[PDB]
């Protein structure tokens, strides 16, 4: 099983909604229908943090600006009204099939 | 929050073995899955090893087979990693962390006159608070 | 001289095969049925021997009781009874008065002659 | 002078009645080898000297379809079957799913899709370990889950099988009456399904009986004495199956051209599983063999006999079966320890009118047996190695008469009578059980002597 | 005329229903096991009685008057005042203990000696 | 006068003994409909008119609690129950932990905390598939695992099985006949006590029909007292012995479940079908039972008048609530309609008697899983029955316990108890005994055997 | 006297203990011991019943000694009646006469019983 | 004047036949306790007077090695044991793998490695839960799969144990011939197994016999009357075992020197299981002691008896067995509710030429495959405490090695793994016959003409 993230990085205009994409070689759906995908944003200079888990609901304390979608193999993470404290690196994880892996990552940065 | 302690930075010769330590306050290792993650400056993230919170299941990255081992003290209050066959390219930062998993049954034969046949599947839930980490560099 | 040879003969001539007829009167599901059939035959034979002992003609293939019977049951002469009709057809003709016959033979003769035998033995 | 009744004992009397019967085997000749289902490898044998006794001047009334020896023997055969199956192991665990792919290469172009290669992820004889087995399966025995497939009978009662050394082939089984009972049989050359028998005879015990299982054609039955015989409870009624018997044998041959092998499979401790191994050589469909001119002559005689009770100008037809469950659509027999299914429409594609040498039948094999009409029992046959070859006789037919046929013309028949009680009545149509009353009375000139 | 009707009768009056009592003397489930046991017990007791009858030569007879005298210490009642007014089991409770002595005496003192006498008579 | 002892055969004889009873049913009338556990698969048909024979000049002792037919038939019914449950389905996979919530929809206020809806991890018919199954349960069958998740009561103990819903539990009037060479005696006394001779004696070859009713405090749809209310016990002085009561006149008992129950079907394995309670339609109403009050004290007045014969005629007689213990004797139970009922007889006996508008109700409880008999090595689950059930039943007796520690022969109180159904069968069969007839007999006479 | 006391006695002294010999001629619950006892009782009662029905067929029923009229062929034995009676035990006597038993039984029924039945039928013709 | 053959009844006749016998126990002594495996709950009590008479001038031929009551008896023990086992619990769930460790508690150096700590995940009162509980096992009943072990007999028939309240102690069994049959015995104390017996006598019921369970030496039954005696179907063929019967007993002690502790577990509903708990105190090997003087002098008696049928001045040797299946390899017996296995090699290191105690180790096993059958098996329940056993040895079953030369230097080894020998060593006195009370003979009888 292989996983891809796109784009590698993207310029951002502050205060404008944006989306991110992660793709994998096989469907993430479980025999019970469960999806095993969690998005993580890592600030440079510190550790990543959970944003949305299992493709359905944001983590506790996450602002409503985040939103995730997709099913099976393709999944997306859309953030509304992106601002300066959103510049960083975004990762999609793997939780359905051993070994657990992570996507290549997407970098959000303010356009300049 | 649970406090995490790791060994200090070390300088080691190539082609030798390196030992490291970790500690969690309150013996949270019993309730949280043990993990070990390396990262090099300017490159992506890679997981090396893990040890279940019960201490019953372990796994290693296939790139690290035959060079690493899983150890913990009595009561699992601490954990110790031994790293072997290290060269200059293995110089990176090594991290001790806890996590969460899913223990779910996959297959089962219900047995009328005995215990059911059962196989379990361990699936990660989330990776919990990290330690401060340890930096290991390899040089002459 | 085989078994049931008299079936082709008249009821008069059937009298010569009575001993031949009497000769053959005597955990797996097959074993269960074997036990059940053997016992069932045993109680059958004991039932018939009970009746014979109650009539007092036990141990003899033939018994000459002194009881006359109403001929209204079959108004035919014994010559044509024995020389023409088979024993089966005689039984078919006489099938229904059987229980009355059993009762009158059991009571009107046996206990009275037993009581008179006791009276004679008194003297 | 007036006559008195006197007592007789040991007199011959037969009465209609019913009682349980016993085993009687051909001198227990099978005791040299183990094991047969029908004889339990042991019951009481018999002497070779029962003496048939003709009953001169005696006629007797018989009646089939109401005499109960057939039904008692039917329930006895069911009891023998499930008794022989009780001590041997069950097959509970195989109701798992199946991933399957079609059997390829070294195949006949006509078999494509018949055989299926499926594998298992089942556990071992040791309860904490898992293994992988594969086996060969007929298409008829399996149903798709929604490629993946599942066994057809796992939404009904469980299936049991083990224990393969046991044999299924018949042994002649006799039935001797209990003490106080005898056997009567009808001597005439031709006899209806009911009626008086002008000449009758009695025997101590019956002759050899086969419990063989047949669906659409009677097998290995005793031959008819003079001509093709037709019987039924009432010819007019169309809910009753018709009887047909042959005066002359019609020989069939059946064989399984494939060289088959058997594997040993372990699932539970003390439990041996056998499944069909990879077939050696090219795959070829099993078939049977029957002559052409013979089949013509038999059907001509059959329609000639059918002409008797109907208008002599009526048009006789036979045809393809009416459909439904395979147990009545096809023809089935177990010869060679294997159940065969195939389709007599090729043999009933014909029509008669007033006034090279063989035919082939495509035939099928089923490994799952819902024997009789039961829903609570099932069995999986053991794969038999090598090539099986069967020789047999055909002596009877069982047919049904279709509805309509208005204005007394164009009569048609189709195969039917999928109840083996018809087979056992078609055998036992000769024997009746009677009740003996040794007691009795009669008038006499004798009066009891005083004292 | 019903079964066991002689209970309300004296010994003399009980003498007409003997055959009536004798008529019904013998005439995988645990249930079936129980009926098998009942049948075998009934038949074994009936054969007990019949082998006693065969030993005493009174087989097939409801009454069998013997040649055996009895010592009078056992009962103090005389024949009329016994028979005509009193019940078989008041008598049987009176006699119930000497039954073994009746067994032994009635068997050995008479039956075997009489058989020997029959053999001697048939000798000539 | 040298009389000779002479053989007699066929004389009637009475001698107490024990043999195996013979089943008997009136012409197998149960065959009209299938199927019943008590009628079983088969029993012997009988003549509708057994010949009753009343014996003149005959008196005979009849002793209760010394009879052995009672425990023989006790064994017969326990064996029948086990055999009936034998071909049915085991239910062990059903007692994994249950996730439950309180049912509060269309429920009466007093009915809260009784009906519960639970879900659990139970597989499908297929080997590898699991299904989520929910049903409505009663609290009386479930216990907490910790101090929430819940579990039923009986997976400490022996395995659990289901009653096959194709055979009814309704009682069938059963006849009994003696083996060959035996007969059954009937005491014709109208006021017969428990022990001693019966001045008017009759005999039978077969007995009347007896309903195998299961009840714990109230004799239900049995026989009536022919003249007056009847009290029996082994020894009145011993308070450890139970007190039999037999009513001269019966008053009916009405018991229904007002709730319209519904049922669902679940699959376990090959040929394994399970039945469970579905949602209930209508307002949940507690089961009740109503009986007239005026008849009730009139009958207690008769009972007390009979009681005062065996005590001081100027004491005080009071009745009360059961002393406690397990529910099977603490409350009253009956099977009406094919399912069991647990009703509070506490207020039934609330009265006090001194020297010299019409019907009352009783709340009732319902139980599915039952430890039938006193047995601890087996257990069963009653199948739910849809619709609305109804039972109409007489009352034919009471079963009482007398308090100890009484002094000066005054202030006697009584309580129900003694769940031994052997007492019920005594109170049914207490008119019959088994006796052996000895045809043999040897008596003196004037007959001397004819000379050889 | 004790059972089987006539085994050591000649055919003379054996004639007085015949009744002693005949005295013992016939005498969960799923236990194998009980099954065996049931089977043994059935076998014993069957053998006994066969014995007395055979005796009734021969017509000497109810007699411990019978006095028949059957002739026989002299080639069967080799001794005088007195030496037969005194010098030998019933056991080796049977051993001497162990092959003619079926012929003897067949004669005993067919030559005496049914013919005297015919004769008593002729008597009853009156 | 010519004689007339005439029927006689009551005629005593004997003739070889076979039926099934009557169970008989001494006055129902076992009814006091519930219950012996063999005696169960029900049989006919014995006659308080087992009357015996000597036959007056009668001799009879006996043919042992041809008796069928021995095989009937063998089938009867089989049926009784299976009947006892049937209403008990099955131990198939124990076939899961066991991890095992070598733990000793002040063990002796010759006992090291025989008892193991083994445990398994087991089942609970609920199918959802599992729990790990340890137990102790002998080295015999396990096997390494390739440490971790499994039960030795899981690749064969299932293992079944329950119902500990049954007693393993034998009781003598009488046997009575059915109606119409009889039992005949030989009085001659020097009588062979076969050949005519000049002094014969009859009995209604044969004397009570214990169902003794042993393999190498006969135990705790009847004694030879006046000297030791030896029997064999043919003294030539070596395939036949050699029976030896002693005239004087040899007292035996055997013991297990340690108390035992038992714990119970509930594998399922109604499925309480008993296992061996921890044993306190020093671990010492179970063994047996027996006087040396009786052993060698009784062996001298046996050699004196054995020299009769050879041409004397022939060397006689006994030796260590050749090995094989453990049942025939070691001396096995049950006492105190536990099965034993003993190495009788040290008892026979001596040869014989013309003209105060001994010890021996033993062994304990808990999974026993009864007789030679492999389709059934049982687990023995642990017996609490120190087992103390006293017994008499009444005989030995022997085998003769083939080969050698000049009919000299005869060597012998124990053998005969068929317990048929155990039963026949006492059944060889008795024999059954059929009685036909009817008889015929000539006479002056002429029935009175009527
Ligand atoms: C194996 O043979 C079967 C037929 O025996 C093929 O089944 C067909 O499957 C397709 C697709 O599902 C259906 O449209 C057809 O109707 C099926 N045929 C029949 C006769 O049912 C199957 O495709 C074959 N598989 C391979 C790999 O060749
Ligand atoms: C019954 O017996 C008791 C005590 O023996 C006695 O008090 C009572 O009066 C008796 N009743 C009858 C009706 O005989
Ligand atoms: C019922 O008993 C008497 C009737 O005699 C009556 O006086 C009494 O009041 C009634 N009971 C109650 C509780 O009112
Ligand atoms: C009490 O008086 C009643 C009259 O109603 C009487 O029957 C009874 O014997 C008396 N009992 C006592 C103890 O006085």
């Amino acid at each position: 099983v292989v996983i891809t993230q796109s784009p590698l990085f993207l310029p951002v205009t502050p205060g404008e909604a944006a989306s991110l994409s992660c793709k994998c070689s096989h469907s993430l759906q479980h025999s019970t229908g469960a999806n095993y995908l969690a998005w993580y944003l890592q600030r440079p200079g510190q550790t990543p943090r959970l944003l949305i888990h299992l493709a359905t609901h944001r983590a506790s304390g996450v602002p409503d600006r985040f939103s995730g979608s997709g099913s099976g193999t393709d999944f997306t993470l859309k953030i509304s009204r992106v601002e300066s404290d959103d510049v960083g690196t975004y990762y999609c994880m793997q939780g359905l099939h051993s070994p657990w892996t992570f996507g290549q990552g997407t970098k959000v940065e303010i356009k300049r | 929050q649970v406090q995490l302690v790791q060994s200090g930075a070390e300088v080691k010769k190539p082609g030798s073995s390196v030992k490291v330590s970790c500690k969690a306050s309150g013996n949270s290792f019993s309730n949280h899955d043990v993990h070990w993650v390396r990262q090099a400056t300017g490159q992506g993230l890679e997981w090396m090893g893990w040890m279940s919170h019960e201490g019953d299941k372990t796994g290693l990255a296939q790139k690290f087979q035959g060079r690493v081992t899983i150890t913990r003290d009595s009561g699992a209050s601490t954990v110790y990693m031994e790293l072997r066959g290290l060269t200059a390219d293995d110089t990176a930062i090594y991290y001790c962390l806890t996590g969460s998993k899913h223990r779910l049954r996959d297959y089962f034969l219900y047995n009328e006159y005995g215990p059911n046949y059962e196989e379990w599947g361990d699936y990660l839930a989330t990776l919990d608070v990290w330690g401060h980490g340890t930096a290991v560099t390899v040089s002459s | 001289l085989g078994f049931l040879g008299a079936a082709g003969s008249t009821m008069g001539a059937a009298s010569m095969t009575l001993t031949v007829q009497a000769r053959n009167l005597l955990l797996t599901v097959w074993g269960i049925k074997q036990l059940q059939a053997r016992v069932l035959a045993v109680e059958r034979y004991l039932r018939d021997q009970q009746l014979l002992g109650i009539w007092g003609c036990s141990g003899k293939l033939i018994c000459c009781t002194n009881v006359p019977w109403n001929s209204s049951w079959s108004n035919r002469n014994l010559s044509e009874i024995w020389d023409n009709m088979t024993w089966l057809q005689w039984d078919k003709e006489i099938s229904n008065y059987t229980q009355i016959i059993y009762g009158l033979l059991e009571e009107s003769q046996n206990q009275q002659e037993k009581n008179e035998q006791d009276l004679l033995a008194l003297d | 002078e007036n006559l008195w009744v006197t007592v007789y004992y040991g007199v011959p009397v037969w009465k209609d009645a019913e009682t349980t019967l016993f085993c009687a085997s051909d001198a227990k000749a099978y005791e040299t080898e183990k094991h047969n289902v029908w004889a339990t490898h042991a019951c009481v044998p018999t002497d070779p000297n029962p003496q048939e006794i003709h009953l001169e001047n005696v006629t007797e009334e018989f009646n089939m379809w109401k005499n109960n020896m057939v039904e008692q023997m039917h329930t006895d055969i069911i009891s023998l079957w499930d008794q022989s199956l009780k001590p041997c192991v069950k097959l509970t665990p195989l109701c798992v799913t199946l991933q399957c792919t079609n059997v390829t290469n070294n195949i006949t172009d006509d078999m494509r899709g018949e055989l299926k290669n499926c594998s298992f992820n089942m556990t071992t004889e040791l309860r904490d370990k898992k293994q992988k087995v594969y086996s060969l399966f007929y298409r008829l025995d399996v149903v798709q889950i929604n490629k993946e497939y599942r066994l057809i009978n796992c939404n009904t009662s469980a299936i049991t099988q083990a224990c393969p050394k046991v044999s299924f082939e018949p042994i002649p089984i006799h039935y001797c009456a209990p003490a106080g009972f005898a056997i009567l049989k009808c001597k005439d050359k031709k006899f209806n399904g009911t009626g008086p028998c002008p000449s009758v005879s009695t025997v101590q015990c019956t002759h050899g009986i086969k419990p063989v299982v047949s669906t659409q054609l009677l097998l290995n039955g005793s031959l008819a004495e003079e001509e093709v015989m037709i019987r039924s409870e009432n010819i007019t009624n169309n809910a009753k199956n018709i009887l047909v018997q042959f005066n002359t044998p019609v020989q069939i041959n059946c064989t399984r051209p494939n060289n088959n092998t058997r594997k040993s499979i372990r699932i539970g401790p003390g439990q041996a599983f056998y499944a069909t191994g990879d077939i050696i050589g090219d795959i070829r469909q099993a078939h049977c063999n029957v002559s052409k001119a013979t089949w013509n002559e038999t059907l001509g005689k059959v329609v000639k006999q059918l002409r008797k009770h109907f208008g002599n100008n009526t048009i006789i037809r036979f045809a393809n079966s009416s459909g439904g469950d395979l147990e009545v659509t096809t023809h089935s027999f177990n010869c060679g320890g294997e159940f065969f299914y195939c389709n007599t429409s090729g043999l009933f594609n014909s029509t008669w009118i007033s006034n090279n040498d063989s035919i082939t039948l495509p035939c099928r094999i089923k490994q799952i047996i819902n024997m009789w009409q039961r829903i609570g029992q099932a069995m999986y046959a053991p794969p038999i190695q090598g090539v099986i070859r069967c020789v047999s006789n055909i002596t009877g037919l069982i047919l049904t008469r279709d509805g309509g046929s208005t204005n007394s013309t164009t009569e048609t028949f189709r195969p039917g009578g999928g109840d083996m009680r018809d087979n056992w009545r078609s055998e036992l149509y000769k024997y009746k059980v009677v009740k003996i009353e040794p007691l009795g009375v009669a008038p006499t000139r004798c009066k009891r002597r005083v004292v």
